[PDB]
């Protein structure tokens, strides 16, 4: 029997099957309730926003309302990959430093719910470094919710190292939807974060130097760039492209305290030990949908570089498909034959209940 | 039947005895699917009860909702220990201060959980939305009784777009006589029920400019 | 007296002496007030033009409407990025989206490096004025008589008295108005005096034959 | 002396720097002939006078200009007619809404030097202002006046661009659903004359309750809270609970159809989002500003309603002066010494045009 | 009266010679564009690991501890600083270069902290564990002097143990990865926490009830409870793999130090071993250290060890009394020694 594999996001959840090279399934990971059916998941929830109050069981990673998570997982099954559970091992996903109750729950539901024949949890960036062919190597995982910075070493992950960020995707889209009333633009309505986040992902870049394209911008209209309203308005945009995602080299655009992905990445390799850092420099993964602007890796090295040893030989990795790499790193794991006495089996947690995820996983 | 945007179009059709039905049914609809300030109504049912007697009180509604706060120590309980300077008062305002906080619950048998704090308000807003039997509801409610309850009838398929099709002059001649039905709270009920009887029957068109229209053109003619 | 913003509640208080008068010269105000809805007119004589060829045409009126317009590129530019939903003439687009977007801004950039954002509504009516001032006298009368009717009634529904009449009476009713009123432009010849019984008859009875009340109460009346 | 004009979306104020009160205050309108051909166009209480004649146009809408033709009219109107001076030979302190576009800031100082060429001018934030006139320099400052309601941060005297927030409510949101609530009670207030007359009643007797359950059942239960009102034709009006329900929408925006929070929590939400060292003084200054907060008993509402939604360790101020305290706070600044430096001379514009605004401002 | 300034990894604890108790205690980091400073971090670790490592922040250090929270002139009170143990002869000498040529000093004197301790206990012989916020010492010490051969540094101490507990407060559900919310994870384990005797059991019984669970209210007036993180936290102290360290805990740094000690004098050492520091404060961790230690010690060997109530100053306390003594004033080192024999005489007079 073919393996499942979930990768539950803030913002979006990708589901598909093991061995396959990219998810089939690719929806939010929302859930809306009408006013007293009873509720709606993916897209469909998004078309009947006017009905329906919507809501993200995952946030910042973590899950806050299991009722929804549940139903998350029962859409992705039944309707999204169309499959019978109880016939399927299923490989799911966490954030780092995930609760301990939500590892067991994640484990009470797939059993008693769904009734898998066998269930694993691994950790979302270390799936990223799999995709990338490697045991060695720290990755900077940043989605809708939430940035980590995961050092690995062998395969296992150092959690004294490991540092939380919450600067993401969505941090970066309000940003966006505020910067624009620069222009005249009014973009306040949940309806319509959803917008401008589709004009974020399609028009914004990382600048090398970023008061050099300030200079640019301003000597001339060459990087200004026009989008599409789903109204059929139409709307040009500036400096506005490489603002936004310069937030993550300074969260001070924000007004966030919080240091910048580049220094973040640097003092959590600043807690391993000293021997292995090199490794990790040499190996830096860019992992999440945060990471696919234009020039963020090009940009990256630059930050670090004034922060590490000029001696150190710094390379920066940033697959094409550094969008998916967690869930293609599950694929690869849950497709392993060597991985397959790894599994939780239903027997193993008839016996030892919930908590089995936590010596096995 | 109840969500059929053209209610007002077949309801005339139907029989005196259909009629009382579907009168009830819409009545009962608006007294539950009506809004109130739960925080203080089970503040003001539950104040200086202890979580024993909150686990038993008279109320079914009030037992739900509580049942659903106390799994949650962390929102109720006091602590041993203080950083430096009723229990339903501390709970609901731990589930408001801790608004993306998580708590935790362990089950019957040695399962956990981790909930929001609004997931928990909500979780107990809705175990207590499902106890009530409408008189109860409407005691509670007696004040905006007829504000409520017409919020609730405005969203129904049938009123959609009530006020643009037939102006704001009628709709606010709507909102009247659906307010003047209510002579008294012992009989809220039944008043709004024969409101809703008598206008079924006529499908509304004493609203309409289409039914006035009708109205003066049939009268006109004796 | 005819902007009276209560006529309808004023004029049902006086005899059919300054009735008829009143009604001689709101339909007198109609026709000498009416004026073209340039928005058919515009998109009409530009059908099938490009921005440069729009500069380059007979009429004035349209140059210098479109002068107005060309200003702001967010408002006819096509987009280099589209969202997945743009199913989508150069005015056609135009109109439509200072219509689509009558209260969001728009941007121009002046021949000498100034900025400048102006609202949708502005915009599209600094383009129609600019369009009065550079039209023919006999031009404007030619195009005019072609649909009288509508602009007798567009100037009516403009008028105080009728400020947010549907707004209040339903759309239902203000369609019906617009029936009779149209109605009595059955005959040409005849028009502005069809016209003016059509107002003096609804004056009469303060139009409580297209209102809710006036409905109302007509029921309560005949119900005796 | 130098003057000050303080551009309301509904209400100009103007005057000379120096003054403790503007001596020209008048509707922010022009008014041009409903048709064609039956002067070309009318300012302030004119256009109003003639508003049979005339269909009226708000050029500040949101306290956004929208309109720089009108605006030139007004600020045109604000001077030769109102005031009776010569611009070109004043300085010329405006003020601007918070997060004003940057364009909008471009052309308000082209206008100022190149239509009335004037020898110098300076853009202040409204918010800011109420705050000197408070005779301070550090806080969050309430203001809510015809159009839109703003809640700004001030540390120094300077705003905090990221920490500002706003909300499409106030007063002619008010006085249109106090309109809606009076033909809830048995009314029909609907034409332009009786707008104004239902506006008269909101700012005479409306109040905002502690506790508006409470009062609710005492309107219900009693008549104490009834008052009467004359008409002006003589007939009387006798409102009731329309007193305190209509204020109500202030904190539940929900009452006019909107998803917004209220006043009370976007204020909470404001000041959260700033920085932890100063949130204290934040609290301990708490400005209210703007012609919608003029309500008796509303200052008091918002002590008790952040109590709730604060941390459970305030001084509110709301001086009676808060209708033109935005105008009282310009008199203040534009009549500074150590102020003269901080104006934008004519050389300094003829340099580097409209676009300095930006540095000095 | 002669001022006493105990330098700190964590907490600077500066007063006069006499009095039972410092009466100034801050933060020891240094802000740019002491309590000050760390309250406005937001907007802005000179001895981390015990020794410093910037001297321009010292400076500022010493020059904010002078004027400010004592209000003294340096000018006209002898200094009395405290030493890490282990420091390098370098940072021995600029110390005394700073105090002479910067602050005008009339005499100053270099002691070592955990000497300190030992002599505040009364004692003259012993080995101290200093544990303190960036570092843990072992100190064996022979009539007064310290014995740097058998001197062992453990890079783990109370600030590891702060971090350590906010980490474990998030498998709980918690979450604690704001600055601002550190002082609380701070206080809660200054407050709950306690070193369980056997950790195993304790463990089984953390498992089996909530008898050991307690519950924190945090400022804005949430409530947190606990149960085994309560001694999870500073069961570090014991096996430093919990941080994910490959060093020893601090009852195997104890004895090896004593074995690295002539085994003529290692009896006194097991009978004399005294706790130092703000982290040897948690309840129940002498026990520990009695049952460790002698688990690890020959089986006729004597083990007492001695928790002084007045342990978290015990450093500071030692430099009071030792510069109050009238036989000491003579062990001063005057300006005159400094100006003629240059920074090296600190290495001849302390
Ligand atoms: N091409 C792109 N360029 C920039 N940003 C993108 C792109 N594609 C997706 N994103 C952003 O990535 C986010 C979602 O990515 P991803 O699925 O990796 O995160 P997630 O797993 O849903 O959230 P998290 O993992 O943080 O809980 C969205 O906020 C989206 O705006
Ligand atoms: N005493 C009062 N009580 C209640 N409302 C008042 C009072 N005085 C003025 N208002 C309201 O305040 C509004 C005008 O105030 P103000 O001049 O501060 O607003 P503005 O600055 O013109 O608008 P903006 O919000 O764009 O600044 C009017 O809508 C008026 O109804
Ligand atoms: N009662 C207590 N229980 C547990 N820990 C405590 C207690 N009191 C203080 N601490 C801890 O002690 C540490 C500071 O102690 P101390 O001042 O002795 O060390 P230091 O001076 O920074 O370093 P050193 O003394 O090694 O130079 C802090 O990390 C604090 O959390
Ligand atoms: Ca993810
Ligand atoms: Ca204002
Ligand atoms: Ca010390």
């Amino acid at each position: 029997v073919a393996a499942l594999v979930v990768d539950n996001g803030s913002g979006m959840c990708k589901a598909g099957f093991a061995g396959d090279d990219a998810p089939r399934a690719v929806f939010p990971s929302i859930v809306g309730r009408p006013r007293h059916k009873d509720s709606y998941v993916g897209d469909e929830a998004q078309s009947k926003r006017g009905i329906l109050t919507l809501k993200y069981p995952i946030e910042h990673g973590i899950v806050t309302n299991w009722d929804d998570m549940e139903k998350i997982w029962h859409h992705t099954f039944y309707n999204e990959l169309r499959v019978a559970p109880e016939e399927h091992p299923v490989l799911l996903t966490e954030a780092p430093l995930n609760p301990k109750a939500n590892r067991e729950k994640m484990t009470q539901i797939m059993f008693e719910t769904f009734n898998t024949p066998a269930m694993y949890v691994a950790i979302q960036a270390v799936l990223s470094l799999y995709a990338s062919g490697r045991t060695t190597g720290i990755v900077l995982d940043s989605g809708d919710g939430v940035s980590h910075t995961v050092p690995i070493y062998e395969g296992y992950a150092l959690p004294h190292a490991i540092l939380r960020l919450d600067l993401a995707g969505r941090d970066l889209t309000d940003y966006l939807m505020k910067i624009l009333t620069e222009r005249g633009y009014s973009f306040t309505t949940t309806a319509e974060r959803e917008i401008v986040r589709d004009i974020k992902e399609k028009l914004c870049y990382v600048a090398l130097d970023f008061e050099q394209e300030m200079a640019t911008a301003a000597s001339s209209s060459s990087l200004e760039k026009s989008y599409e309203l789903p109204d059929g308005q139409v709307i040009t945009i500036g400096n506005e492209r490489f603002r936004c995602p310069e937030a993550l080299f300074q969260p001070s655009f924000l007004g966030m305290e919080a240091c910048g992905i580049h220094e973040t990445t640097y003092n959590s390799i600043m807690k391993c030990a000293a021997a292995i850092r090199k490794d990790l420099y040499a190996n830096t993964v860019l992992s999440g949908g945060t990471t696919m602007y234009p020039g963020i890796a090009d940009r990256m090295q630059k930050e670090i570089t004034a922060l590490a040893p000029s001696t150190m030989k710094i390379k920066i990795i940033a697959p094409p498909e550094r969008k998916y790499s967690v869930w293609i790193g599950g694929s690869i794991l849950a497709s392993l034959s060597t991985f397959q006495q790894m599994w939780i089996s239903k027997q193993e947690y008839d016996e030892s209940g919930p908590s089995i995820v936590h010596r096995k996983c | 039947r109840l969500l059929s945007e053209d209610l007002f179009k077949q309801s005339p059709k139907l029989s005196e005895q259909e009629l009382d039905e579907l009168a009830n049914n819409l009545a009962d609809y608006l007294f539950q699917a009506a809004d109130i300030d739960w925080h203080q109504v089970i503040s003001e049912k539950t104040r200086g009860l202890t979580t024993e007697e909150m686990a038993k009180s008279e109320h079914r509604y009030v037992q739900a909702f509580c049942r659903e706060i106390l799994k949650y120590p962390d929102c109720y309980k006091s602590a041993d220990v203080a950083s430096p300077e009723s229990v339903i008062d501390v709970a609901l305002k731990r589930l408001q201060t801790g608004r993306e906080r998580l708590f935790t619950t362990t089950d019957e048998k040695g399962n956990r959980e981790l909930k929001k704090g609004d997931a928990i308000l909500e979780s107990a807003i809705n175990a207590a939305r499902m106890a009530i039997s409408t008189e109860e509801k409407n005691t509670i409610l007696s004040n905006n009784v007829k504000s409520a309850t017409f919020d609730v009838f405005c969203e129904l398929p049938c009123m959609d777009g009530f006020a643009e099709q037939n102006g704001k002059t009628a709709f606010y001649a709507l909102r009247a006589g659906f307010y003047s039905a209510f002579k008294n709270t012992d009989t809220a009920k039944q008043d709004i029920t024969k409101f809703m009887k008598d206008n079924l029957q006529a499908g509304f068109s004493g609203y309409s400019y289409q039914g006035l229209t009708n109205r003066v053109a049939q009268l006109e003619a004796q």
